[PDB]
């Protein structure tokens, strides 16, 4: 049961956690510090759950948000698979099923190394499932996908594959056994006894990915850093339009129209023997591969699609419907595009009077866009996907939209011009995206170690058994140095009141209180910055003014890039520049997707700096619904949640940088805004010992010497850190 | 705000038992404060013949004061008391000063373990400028290529004073891991306040040992801590052979008088740059110059003086250790078994063997002066067989 | 070679005699001297500011690109060297067109002052510096593409083609981008002119030892924080044993060197019947006849007036008071006799001593008979008749007088027999053809 040494005494204060959210069925949250295994801490009890058929049933799904992650996950898993192994005894079956199927995918070297994955993907079903679905027999036209072939042959045959893969696991066994990552896991699905993929990929309700069998007998799934969850699902339910899209869809609705012009009977008498099958038996005609290419589910939470055939009974008649639609689409587009207006159900309302048949046929589209697509069978994906889009939205219009909200947002975002305007759908309740998770589930727990106000799962709008604060002590020495700065002599303005760029009086000493910081600690630092062009914004001053004059010579620099190419380049140094005689300080954006992923080490990255209050700022009028509705729910939380939404991002950012528990972590907080909301975001475990002691009003030439003090002292006589045995009480 | 809370700082401090004694237990946790980290020894295996290097980071972090008006100040004092006491206890050694500064490496003083020309060396390192960074690469190469025409029966320990900066050097000293792994040479750094991690890494790939320099007294501590010839890693050596012994020569011998001075420019020996009048002889050359109880030049062999050096360490390894006790036995009539007084600090210091009491002067003068307790001669060489 | 023995006087002074009396060749010269400090001498001129540069001058190379309009040209490196020691291609044209295209004087601003600043396109050299640079860049991405792990353009890409989004995520920048286009333009160029700052530690880690692993991720990264690995095991009885058998070596024999054994063990047996103890006996009374002796002190209070016994105690103070008849001065001709041997003698001798170490040293292997090398075995030869030969004018020379040389020579022929002792023990082992 893994205690295999000193646990830095968590493993019991976190196994009544267990065997209270779980024995009895609690949904559960927990608190975890930032430098506790995290799987280490919770695998270990959940592979012990694993084992205990406490009644019968132990499902397993876990999740996280990103796939280096994911197989960190199951990288010292295997270890912990072998380590009771030997000391149970013999070896039991197991399987943890890393289900990829964006990037890893093909084994074929025409298809593989082209940049993206969902065009890609769509090459390789149109060849698969279209192609060779529609022209079924053949020689060449019919290509080499022969492991689905294979698929074929041990689908109808009964293997058992080992333990748990990964994605380049089976490309080997792609040349020579395992065969697909998707049909060898669809396979693998039907015996799966743990499984472990993207936070993203179950939550898509656009294409709705359901992952098992509905099967809520006791459904058992595992959250790490399950922090910015609106940021997931509204983001998850939010449809992007774009003007160029529109005028490329309506350049194939004439071309898809020439396609149906050329077929006279060939394909359209093969809609007509199962279109009359659509109106007396309905039955989906696929059930391989091409629902992948197919809007799986868009709303969800719905009974059944009943009625189908809407008001629409033949093809150019249901293309009439988009010419119905988008036409009209662009006249409730190109006009609206002076005012932005936020109505969302009296958006559809107004349509009624434009669309002539509304509300089924706003439902029944997006099937009757793929299916009389299915006759065809025809059209490549990457074309036809602007078009999926399409038919996906007035769907998505079509039923949930008096909870949920849109907005249009023609004006100035990156064009100085009117020159892409855009519209949004957004959704508004993560918890109606999270409520189906539930109900599908049995009681599922979240653990954050970022979450410190626990009354922001009442921001799920949702019910909670098990809610507490996990409080780990210290031998050893001194976790970290948190060090809120608020400098009296340069006088501290770290929050944007005077914005980023409003002033550079502020920005005259960001440079000192780094430079300072880069003079004195080592090893490599990963700072956060807000955004892009506000990091574009932080450089700024920094080349024509006088900055950098020492700061190349004491360490050296890792601009990340707006682009993920070049951003991904430093990095490739910053793990090398800092493990040679360099300490080679990066420098990021906490907002941005550089913050996810890493779990710097004692090795390479042990500081963070603070630069700013770590809020939104951004994006207009995404707040006043969500604001409203949530005053609509708790009413006065405008002052509420727009701190928390800063912190669950700070130390999601911020507390990384630790990995066991002596990995050492300056997380020092240049801000302006400490009073209540840096302490009511931090950790109840963190405010306690560490946070201000008695050190608020930090000036950095006097927390020089502080970090000085702190890591002098802390490097050396490690020996003995809060060392367990044997079971003595102590109760905590 | 903060007037009074500069002042929350010093007000309970100041603060003691009132009434009667105040400033009394403020003393007494000072006394408290002291008794740092005593021996923790009681090692074998290696250590011999060390061939030193001293390699000093010559660069910016010197100007910051931290400890002295400079931090060559701290470094370079307290050498040449490194330097003496280390020919104090090992004079089978010699230290190779190499210097770093602005990206390269100067041996100053070589290999060698004539003092005078160690300390004035350091003497004259009092006014460097310490201009430009570290680079270790550089004094590596030194470091290789001097130690690699050395024997393998030889102690390879490298010591590098480093000023804990950025360790600005290319060519993949990372890879000098596995090319100093092989070579047998043994590198040893403390960092300066602050830590690098390379370097620690280098160190514990290495089997050096490093650490961070707290304070001054703690400076001495780990300076003191490598005093020692230390344990290294096995599979050196076992012997060293043709170790020369001399002659002291006192030329009045047979011939009164008949040399005006034992060094003319054809008299084996001679070597160095100055008069002599004949007071050693080597066996090989026969080698007639200055005395020195090291090594030559011609003969190339050892110039062991054993008496000195060969009984060095020759008692410096075989020690045991003491107890301390609270109780009265009262030994003696309250007395020493050595320096015959009482004051009874409650650290009543008994031998393991011959059982003998002493006291903090007489367990120091043992544990730093004498070495071995003294109660154990009487009580071994009576029975010894 | 040559440079050595004229920058440096002294070795030359030491150079001029091998020549000057005819010692030995300069092909002998640099045959048994050097041999070492090929790497350690020669260890000067090619650091030098470390080279292979990568990390040590790239912090400086910024801050230290311009004092004035010509503050240049310092020593070797000054201030523009390591600048081309880094890029490869752009120190190629460099030769190429310096001063070949323009003055050279007139490339070290113009090249550099538009460069500097933002942006240089107002000639093909410092464009084609712009252009490429890019193409670096782009060079640069290929091989981060081939390490690809623990990079999240991976991870990010992942799930934005999947809803076809994140292009609005890019798109929904705030605060006034509509009428600037300056710094827009210029610190993406600023922010790639860094970048390039940057590999140029990856532009100057190839010139390390060419470092190549590029990281197939290594699938284990074991977080051990725990463990107690504890590198270093020593004590597994190595010094305990020494202990216990030296000492046992120090307990049987007990200090059996010159007057610490032979004078031990003969008074020892002097004392005879002690295990008899007859003599112990009388010891024994002797111990309890004086036993009263001492502390009555009437007889220990005339154990002093024996004037008798002073004259002798104070003659042979007055005998060793002055000792006489030993040549009082006995140098001032040492002055003459120390000019003349340290003119030339001094550093001649140390001709032989640079060379006769060695000829030490293949002798000091040579029955053994794995270091015989036909370099070595007449290097026996070689230097035998160079020295032997050579010594023979600077006796001759001395023996000018016949008191004055033959003190002298008295220490001189070890020179003559270390040689002669090398040479006559040569064919004590007879070596075969
Ligand atoms: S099915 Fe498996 S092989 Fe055939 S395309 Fe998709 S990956 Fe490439
Ligand atoms: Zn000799
Ligand atoms: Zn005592
Ligand atoms: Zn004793």
């Amino acid at each position: 049961y893994f205690p295999y040494d000193y646990i830095y005494p968590e493993q019991f204060s976190y196994m009544r956690e267990l065997k209270r959210t779980l024995d009895a069925k609690g949904h559960g949250v927990l608190e975890m510090p930032s430098g506790t295994g995290k799987t280490v801490s919770l695998l270990a009890l959940i592979m012990a759950y694993q084992r205990a058929y406490p009644l019968e049933v132990t499902k397993l799904i876990y999740c996280s948000r990103t796939v280096p992650e994911i197989e960190k996950v199951i990288e010292e898993l295997r270890k912990l698979l072998n380590f009771y192994e030997k000391q149970e005894g013999e070896k039991l079956p197991f399987l943890g099923l890393a289900l990829s199927s964006r990037k890893n995918l093909c084994i074929h070297p025409e298809v593989t190394p082209l940049r993206f994955g969902k065009d890609v993907d769509g090459k390789c079903h149109s060849l698969t499932a279209s192609y060779v679905r529609a022209q079924y027999q053949h020689d060449t036209s019919l290509p080499h996908c022969r492991f689905y072939e294979e698929f074929d042959a041990h689908g109808r045959e009964v293997p058992l594959p080992a333990g748990i893969y990964n994605l380049d696991d089976l490309k080997a066994l792609g040349r020579r056994q395992g065969w697909c990552p998707y049909f060898l896991a669809r396979y693998s699905i039907l015996h799966a006894n743990v499984v472990v993929y993207s936070y993203h990929y179950l939550l898509d309700p656009k294409i709705a990915d359901l992952v098992s069998k509905e099967l809520a007998r006791k459904a058992v799934v595992v959250f790490d850093e399950a922090h910015n969850i609106d940021n997931v699902c509204i983001d998850s339910m939010s449809v992007n339009l774009t003007r160029r899209t529109l005028d490329r869809c309506q350049g194939n609705l004439e071309t898809l129209q020439k396609t149906v012009l050329r077929i006279k009977e060939t394909d359209e008498q093969r809609l007509r023997d199962e279109y009359r099958r659509l109106v007396e038996g309905l039955r989906e005609a696929s059930a391989a591969r091409e629902t992948d290419a197919h809007l799986a589910n868009p709303v969800l939470p719905d009974e059944v699609l009943q009625e189908a055939v809407p008001g629409s009974i033949r093809t150019a008649e249901h293309f009439l419907g988009f010419l119905r639609r988008l036409l009209e689409y662009v006249k409730w587009r190109l006009r609206v595009q002076h005012v932005v207006q936020e109505s969302p159900p009296a958006f559809l309302s107004g349509l009624a009077q434009r669309v002539c048949i509304q509300r089924k046929p706003l439902r029944f589209c997006a099937e009757r866009l793929r299916s009389l697509l299915h006759t065809l069978e025809i059209t490549d994906l990457a074309d036809f996907s602007p078009l999926t889009l399409l038919a996906n939205f007035a769907t998505l219009v079509s039923t949930y939209a008096k909870g949920f909200t849109i907005i249009i947002e023609p004006f100035d975002d990156r064009t100085p011009t009117i020159a892409n305007p855009i519209l949004h759908f957004s959704c508004m309740d993560a918890s109606l995206a999270i409520k189906p998770v539930f109900e599908r589930f049995q009681s599922v727990i979240i653990t954050s170690g970022t979450l410190s106000p626990l009354d922001i799962y009442p921001k799920i709008l949702d019910f909670h058994p098990v809610t507490m604060a996990t409080f780990t002590m210290t031998l050893a020495r001194v976790c970290l140095c948190p060090m809120i700065i608020g400098r009296g002599n340069d006088q501290v303005a770290i929050s944007s009141k005077f914005e980023t760029r409003e002033d550079i009086a502020v920005i005259r000493n960001y440079g000192n209180l780094l430079l300072e910081m880069s003079a004195v600690v080592p090893d490599g630092i990963v700072a956060f910055f807000t955004s892009y062009q506000y990091m574009e914004s932080t450089v700024a001053s920094w080349y024509e003014q006088g900055i950098l004059e020492n700061i190349q010579r004491n360490k050296l620099l890792f601009i990340e890039t707006q682009d993920g190419a070049e951003t991904s380049v430093a990095l490739e140094k910053y793990q090398e520049a800092c493990e040679n005689g360099r300490g080679a300080i990066l420098l990021s954006v906490a907002r941005g997707k550089v913050s996810e992923g890493i779990d710097f080490v004692h090795h390479y990255g042990r500081a963070v700096i603070m630069f700013g209050v770590p809020y939104v700022y951004t994006q207009s009028r995404i707040l006043k619904a969500r604001l409203e509705y949530l005053r609509d729910q708790f009413q006065i939380r405008e002052n509420d949640f727009l701190t928390f939404d800063a912190m669950r991002h700070a130390a999601q950012c911020v507390g990384r940088a630790i990995r066991g528990k002596t990995d050492y972590g300056l997380m020092v907080f240049a801000d302006k805004r400490f009073a209540r909301g840096d302490k009511r975001g931090k950790l109840p475990r963190w405010i306690q010992e560490h946070l201000t002691d008695a050190n608020l009003n930090l000036t950095v030439d006097e927390g020089v010497q502080v970090a000085k003090y702190f890591l002098r002292q802390m490097a050396q006589p490690f020996h003995r850190e809060d060392q367990l045995g044997l079971s003595l009480l102590s109760l905590e | 705000r903060w007037e009074g809370g500069y002042e929350r700082t010093w007000e309970i401090l100041k603060e003691d038992e009132s009434g009667s004694l105040k400033a009394t237990i403020e003393d007494i946790l000072f006394k408290a404060k002291r008794k740092r980290v005593f021996e923790h020894h009681g090692q074998v295996r290696l250590g011999m013949m060390r061939h030193l290097y001293v390699v000093v980071d010559g660069s910016r972090t010197m100007e910051d004061q931290d400890l002295k008006p400079n931090r060559l100040t701290c470094t370079l004092k307290l050498l040449e008391y490194f330097v003496e006491e280390y020919f104090d206890q090992n004079p089978i050694s010699q230290i190779g000063i190499i210097v770093t500064k602005s990206k390269r490496a100067e041996k100053l003083t070589e290999l060698s373990g004539n003092p005078r020309k160690h300390i004035t060396s350091l003497k004259k390192a009092v006014d460097m400028t310490c201009h430009g960074e570290p680079s270790l690469y550089n004094s590596l190469s030194i470091a290789m290529q001097t130690l690699k025409h050395m024997p393998g029966h030889t102690s390879r320990e490298v010591l590098i004073i480093f000023s804990s900066l950025t360790t600005c050097d290319p060519s993949n000293i990372y890879d000098l891991i596995k090319t100093l792994k092989a070579a047998k040479i043994r590198v040893s750094v403390i960092g300066l306040s602050a830590e690098v991690r390379v370097c620690t890494v280098l160190a514990r790939e290495t089997g050096g040992t490093y650490h961070v320099i707290l304070d001054e007294s703690h400076y001495k501590e780990l300076l003191t801590h490598h005093v020692s010839p230390p344990p290294a890693s096995s599979s050196s050596e076992c012997s060293l052979i043709r170790m020369g012994f001399p002659q002291h020569t006192i030329a009045s011998l047979s011939d009164q008088d008949a040399k005006p001075s034992f060094s003319m420019a054809h008299l084996d020996g001679n070597t160095e740059p100055g008069l002599t009048l004949g007071g050693y002889f080597c066996p090989q050359c026969r080698a007639k110059y200055c005395e020195l109880p090291v090594e030559c030049k011609i003969c190339g062999l050892t110039l062991v003086s054993a008496p000195h050096l060969a009984r060095s360490y020759h008692h410096l390894f075989p020690l045991d250790a003491f107890q301390e006790i609270p109780l009265e036995e009262y030994n003696g009539e309250r007395f020493c078994y050595g320096c015959q007084g009482e004051l009874k600090d409650q650290h009543v210091y008994v031998c393991a063997v011959c059982q003998n009491v002493f006291c903090v002067d007489c367990d120091v003068f043992v544990h730093d002066s004498l070495h071995c307790c003294p109660g154990c001669i009487h009580k071994i060489p009576a029975p010894s067989g | 070679k040559n440079r050595m023995l004229q920058e440096d006087p002294v070795l030359f002074q030491l150079y001029k005699d091998l020549v000057v009396s005819q010692v030995i060749s300069a092909e002998e010269f640099w045959a048994n001297r050097l041999n070492v400090n090929a790497t350690d001498s020669s260890s000067t001129s090619n650091h030098k500011q470390d080279v292979g540069i990568s990390a040590a001058f790239l912090a400086d190379v910024r801050p230290q690109t311009d004092g004035c309009n010509g503050l240049r040209y310092n020593l070797t490196s000054d201030i523009i060297e390591s600048i081309f020691r880094t890029y490869p291609a752009v120190k190629m044209k460099y030769a190429e067109n310096v001063p070949h295209n323009m003055t050279e004087k007139e490339f070290w601003t113009r090249f550099f002052q538009s460069h500097y600043f933002h942006r240089d396109r107002l000639n093909t050299g410092s464009k084609d510096l712009f252009a490429e640079c890019a193409k670096i860049d782009e060079k640069g991405l290929k091989t981060m593409v081939s390490l690809g792990v623990k990079n999240p353009l991976l991870d990010l890409t992942a799930l934005e083609d999947k809803p076809l989004d994140e292009g609005y995520g890019i798109s929904s920048v705030p605060s006034a981008s509509n009428s600037k286009s300056i710094k827009e333009n210029s610190n993406a160029a600023i922010i790639k002119r860094f970048n390039h700052h940057s590999a140029m530690v990856l532009a100057a880690g190839l010139r390390k030892q060419e470092a190549q692993n590029e990281q197939t991720s290594e699938p284990s990264n074991m977080d051990g924080n725990s463990g107690d690995a504890d590198c270093f095991q020593p004590a597994v009885k190595r010094a305990k044993l020494q202990e216990s058998i030296e000492y046992e070596d120090l307990g049987k024999n007990n200090s059996v060197k010159t007057i610490a054994l032979n004078l031990k063990k003969s008074d020892r047996y002097y004392h005879g019947p002690t295990p008899i103890q007859s003599l112990q006996y009388a010891t024994s009374q002797d111990i309890i006849n004086s036993f009263q002796s001492i502390r009555q002190e009437m007889e220990a209070y005339t154990p002093k007036l024996t004037q008798v016994l002073s004259s002798s105690a104070a003659s042979s103070t007055i005998t060793a008071l002055s000792p006489g008849g030993a040549l009082m001065q006995g140098g001032t001709q040492q002055a003459i006799n120390q000019m003349v041997p340290n003119d030339i003698q001094s550093e001649l001798k140390h001709l032989y001593v640079a060379v006769g170490e060695l000829l030490r040293h293949f002798w000091s292997c040579f029955p053994v008979n794995t270091p015989f090398l036909e370099e070595k075995v007449v290097k026996m030869k070689s230097n035998l008749e160079r020295f032997q030969v050579t010594k023979l004018c600077p006796f001759q020379e001395k023996i000018r007088r016949q008191y004055l040389s033959t003190n002298l020579v008295s220490h001189i022929e070890e020179m003559l027999q270390t040689a002669y002792n090398k040479l006559h023990t040569w064919q004590s082992r007879r070596l075969m053809k």
